[PDB]
C-alpha cells in the first residue's frame, strides 16, 4: 500500500507538499 | 513507428560513474512512456512539477538523459536545490528546472568511483572530471599528498550486504529542453 | 670530577634522524654551561625561562636530552605551543614545560626519513615507530600502495646547493625536570 | 638590529611569549 498524500491518485501495491508526485513505492521515500 | 532507445539506455549494462555522467541528448523520435510510467514493481519514481498525464499532450523541443549509480540516503539529495556534500560537488539541479528523476536498487547487477570535495561551490550542469590535488592550507602544497593534501574520489567497491540502507542504488534524470523555435519531438499518438 | 658530557651528545658522528630521535638520559654529573652557549660560529639558542645563575647554582634529579633533525623553514614548530604536522606529528611539547632549543647547521657535514600521516596526534613524549601502511581512504590498502594508500615513510634528499630555507640544520631540545624521591639531588662544585 | 623586550643587553655582532633574550644570533628568527 503505498498511496499519495497529495489530495489525489491512491497507489496500490500487491510528506510535505512540493509539487505533483508519485513516490515511496519502495521503503525509501519516506524519511520517518 | 521510430521509438526511442529508453529501454535500452536504461536497461542498459555496464553503468557509469556518479561523478562523471554521460548526458545523452534524445534526438527526434516517437517516444511512449508507458514503458517508463508503468514497469515491474520496485523501481520508484520521483518526478517534479510537469507531469506526463499532460505530457503526453504537449510537444517538446529536444530532451536529455543522464545516469549515474549513486549509493546511500543521500537520494534525497536529487531534489530541489539542498545542501548537501552530494549536491554541490556531485552537481546541482537548478531550482527552475522541472525535470524528472527516476531510481531503483541495485544489488544483483552489483571499483567504481565517488567524487570529493571540491575548493569552491559549483554551479549546475557541468561535469568535474578532474584529477589534481586540493588546496585546504594555505601552505602550497604542489605535489603529492601531505598535511591539507587530499586526492578526490572515492569508492565502495565489492559491497555486498552492507546494510538495506547502504546497497548501491541508482538513478537516472530527463530534462526537457525547449530551446527558441521548436523543431520535432512529440507524444506517442 | 666526572664532569657533565655534552660534548658527546652534540659532537656526535651519526647524529641518527627525525623519525626514530635518539632519547638520551644523562645521570648525577656536574655540568660546565660555558660551552653550552658561545658553540661554533652561528646557532639557535632559543628558550623558555632560562638565566645562567639559576642554572649555575643548583643541578637537578636527571635530564633526558633528545636530538632530531629538520630543514631551515621549520623550527616554528618544535617551539611548544604551536601546531603543523611537518613537525607536530613527529614531535610536541607541553605548554607547562621549561626545557630550551638548541640549533646548529650540518651543510657542510650533509637517506633520511620523513614523518607522514600518523592515525592522531601524540601527546608529549611518546615513541612511535611504524612500518605499518597508513590510510586515508574506505577501501583497505592491506598491502602494497595503492589508491590513497601509499608508503608511510618519505625521504628528505638532502640535496647540496639547495636553498637557504630548503638546508637541513639539526636540534637538540634539553629538559630540566625534578621528579619524586628528593634525596637523590645533585650538587654543586 | 633587533630589540629585546626583556630589557637584558643584547650581543652585539663582530615577538613571542618568550623570557630569555640572550637570543637571536642568527638570521633564523625575524620576519
Amino acid at each position: 500500500a503505498t498511496i499519495s498524500w497529495s489530495g489525489q491518485e491512491p497507489a496500490y501495491a500487491d510528506q510535505y507538499t512540493g509539487a505533483s508526485y508519485s513516490i515511496l513505492r519502495d521503503q525509501v521515500g519516506y524519511d520517518y | 513507428t521510430n521509438l526511442c532507445p529508453f529501454d535500452e539506455v536504461f536497461n542498459a549494462t555496464r553503468f557509469a560513474s556518479v561523478y562523471a555522467w554521460n548526458r545523452k541528448r534524445i534526438s527526434n523520435c516517437v517516444a511512449d512512456y508507458s514503458v517508463l510510467y508503468n514497469f515491474a514493481p520496485f523501481f520508484a519514481f520521483k518526478c517534479y512539477g510537469v507531469s506526463p498525464t499532460k505530457l503526453n499532450d504537449l510537444c517538446f523541443t529536444n530532451v536529455y538523459a543522464d545516469s549515474f549509480v549513486i549509493r546511500g540516503n543521500e537520494v534525497s539529495q536529487i531534489a530541489p536545490g539542498q545542501t548537501g556534500n552530494i549536491a554541490d560537488y556531485n552537481y546541482k539541479l537548478p531550482d527552475d528546472f522541472t525535470g524528472c528523476v527516476i531510481a531503483w536498487n541495485s544489488n544483483k547487477l552489483d571499483n567504481y568511483l565517488y567524487r570529493l570535495f571540491r575548493k569552491s561551490n559549483l554551479k549546475p550542469f557541468e561535469r568535474d572530471i578532474s584529477t589534481e590535488i586540493y588546496q585546504a592550507g594555505n601552505k602550497p602544497c604542489n605535489g603529492v599528498a601531505g598535511f591539507n593534501c587530499y586526492f578526490p574520489l572515492r569508492s565502495y567497491g565489492f559491497r555486498p550486504t552492507y546494510g538495506v540502507g547502504h546497497q548501491p542504488y541508482r538513478v537516472v534524470v530527463l530534462s526537457f529542453e525547449l530551446l527558441h523555435a521548436p523543431a520535432t519531438v512529440c507524444g506517442p499518438k
